[PDB]
């Protein structure tokens, strides 16, 4: 899939 | 009286046609009858018709006509009509970039080994956002990178910018004002306790959207925070802002219409059966595309959805609405195109020369879709046919990594951010020119 | 309830005030100026065929037959519908002179026309770098 912040 | 003074000066022949021997005027109304098409084909037939068709008011209205608002100008003879200059100068741009020889773009390396999260093309600069913690400024007509904004600390993710003023959202739970000159942070803006991930600013106020399922309304010159707006579960992942409301989409499920000055929710948007992930607002109708595959339209006035669009089959990533057309586009490989009045869907971009994985990103305008895609392409459209016209990038390492992340476009020239996860493509901006000389 | 005009022929017209009033030009002399209609730049053939249009009122198929013509009857109905004030006619008889243009290759409009390509070597090959589509 696409790309979003690492969870933190 | 241009073409008075065309007709005593160029004195030409005798003529034995009907417009030649009408009083000059009734010829103008007469050749005013036509399209542009026509005028340009009359134009050819002889030196009378040459000068009466280059009557000015023919062509402002021609103009006026095709949404091109300002002349053009430049620095036996002739008089041009600076609308005609104005009218040719665009459709030859449209055949540019149509069917017109594809010059090797402008190479813009840069967030080695890093993704670009946000773009944004204003004038002649080009901003770059990303994962590194840097953003940079670039000019679109050298393709010099002018100034790093460095001083964030987690990873840049969303971006606005107006004229010499950017914001940027991060992983460091701040936003930050720039001066893209002198690639100062102005304002350091606290508040959010969790990343920041979508912004949108309207005029001289930002309202940022944070994976603590708040949004904060800053002003850009003070660096106040106006207001919080507080009611949503899930984080929120898109935002639009209009000056009069603020509407918010969240993984809640849930689509949040404000007003902010009292910090009030004035609707809660119910119907999404998945994480809301792209908004449109327009002040009239909000658009809301889920991970649900739906899309839904609704009245900002009364809560009401108005239409739940369907034939997607996959999130709906990047939305664009634009006097009640809007384009979608989808994980399905696919882009629709819809009519948010009537809730058609007039043209659903695929065929033979369709996506072969997600749709990235997207731009439009009255002619074309401008797509892009982890295919490592990015396709030109008809906007009226939905026809596949060509691919205006195709990375070599399309089909093994190489991708492309966001596209911005202006009139003549398209900005494309592209990489890879996996070193198959140096991390860049492609910049393509489709001006015409003249 | 009728009024009279004379041509420029001096063939004196009977027409009802309601189809003359087409026409701005007649109006203005009837009711302002208080005249028998002197109209010195239209003749009678053109007058019957003006008052022809009038009492039969985005081309209608009534009109395309009317002016299914020769040019120069074309000519004197746009010239007369000007002199006149009528606004529809003059669109109408413009209109089908701009549609014999509209399939457009610059030879084909000489043709048509009667036209002499007055362009000198040189200046035709401009001109087409010039309305280059």
């Amino acid at each position: 899939h696409e790309e979003t912040p690492p969870t933190t | 009286t241009q073409v008075k003074h065309m007709m005593q000066v160029i004195e030409p022949q005798f003529q034995r046609d009907f417009i030649s021997l009408l009083p000059k005027e009734l010829a103008l109304y007469v050749l005013s009858f036509l399209e542009p098409k026509d005028l340009l084909q009359a134009a050819q037939t002889c030196r009378y018709w040459r000068i009466l068709a280059e009557d000015n008011l023919l062509w402002r209205e021609k103009c006026k006509e095709e949404g091109i608002d300002e002349p053009l100008h430049i620095k036996p003879g002739f008089i041009h009509s600076p609308w005609k200059s104005a009218y040719i100068r665009q459709h030859r741009i449209d055949t540019n970039w149509r069917r017109g020889e594809l010059k090797s773009p402008k190479v813009l390396k840069g967030h080695d080994d890093h993704v670009i999260t946000c773009l944004q093309f204003c004038g002649n600069r080009i901003v770059s956002g990303s994962d590194d913690n840097t953003l940079k400024v670039w000019s679109a007509v050298t393709g010099k990178c002018l100034r790093t904004l460095v001083g964030h600390t987690g990873g840049v993710w969303s971006s606005q910018m107006r004229d010499n003023i950017i914001i940027s959202g991060s992983t460091d739970r701040t936003l930050k004002v720039w001066n893209a000159e002198t690639g100062e942070c102005i304002h350091t803006l606290y508040g959010h306790t969790s990343t920041v991930r979508c912004m949108h600013l309207h005029e001289k106020r930002v309202v940022s959207g944070s994976r603590d399922a708040t949004l904060r309304v800053w002003d850009i010159e003070t660096g106040q925070c106006l207001h919080v707006l507080m009611g949503h579960v899930a984080a929120v992942r898109c935002v639009q802002y209009d000056g009069r409301r603020v509407v918010s989409g969240a993984y809640d499920f849930m689509v949040k219409v404000w007003d902010p000055e009292t910090e009030t929710c004035l609707h809660t948007l119910q119907g999404h059966t998945n994480r809301v992930y792209s908004l449109q607002f327009d002040g009239i109708h909000v658009v809301s595309g889920s991970l649900d595959t739906s899309i839904r339209v609704w009245d900002v006035e009364t809560g009401n959805c108005i239409h739940t669009l369907t034939g997607h089959q996959s999130l709906t990533s990047g939305m664009e609405l634009k006097d009640n057309i809007l384009v979608s586009g989808n994980a399905d490989s696919t882009v629709k195109i819809w009519d948010i009045k009537t809730g058609q869907c007039l043209q659903t971009l695929q065929g033979p020369n369709k996506h072969q994985s997600a749709v990235t990103c997207l731009q439009f305008n009255k002619n074309f879709v401008i797509t892009s895609s982890d295919d490592g392409t990015v396709k030109l459209w008809d906007l009226k046919t939905g026809e596949f016209i060509r691919n205006l990038v195709t990375l070599e390492s399309g089909g093994s990594g190489g991708v492309v992340w966001r596209i911005r476009a202006s009139n003549t020239k398209l900005v494309c951010a592209v990489g890879s996860r996996n070193g198959t493509e140096e991390t860049k901006l492609l910049v393509l020119d489709f001006d015409v000389d003249m | 309830p009728s009024i009279k005009l004379q041509s420029s022929d001096g063939e004196i017209f009977e027409v009802d005030v309601e189809i003359a009033k087409q026409s701005v030009t007649i109006k203005t002399m009837l009711e302002d100026l208080g005249m028998d209609v002197p109209l010195p730049n239209v003749n009678a053939a053109i007058l019957k065929k003006v008052i022809q249009w009038c009492t039969h009122h985005d081309i209608p198929v009534w009109d395309q037959e009317f002016l299914k013509v020769d040019q120069g009857t074309l000519f004197e109905l746009i010239l007369a519908a000007n002199y006149l004030d009528i606004k529809g006619l003059l669109d109408v008889t413009c209109k089908t002179v701009a549609n014999m243009i509209k399939g457009k290759t610059p030879e084909e409009i000489r043709k048509t026309f009667n036209i002499k390509n007055d362009f000198t070597e040189e200046e035709e090959a401009q001109v087409r770098k010039e309305n280059q589509w």
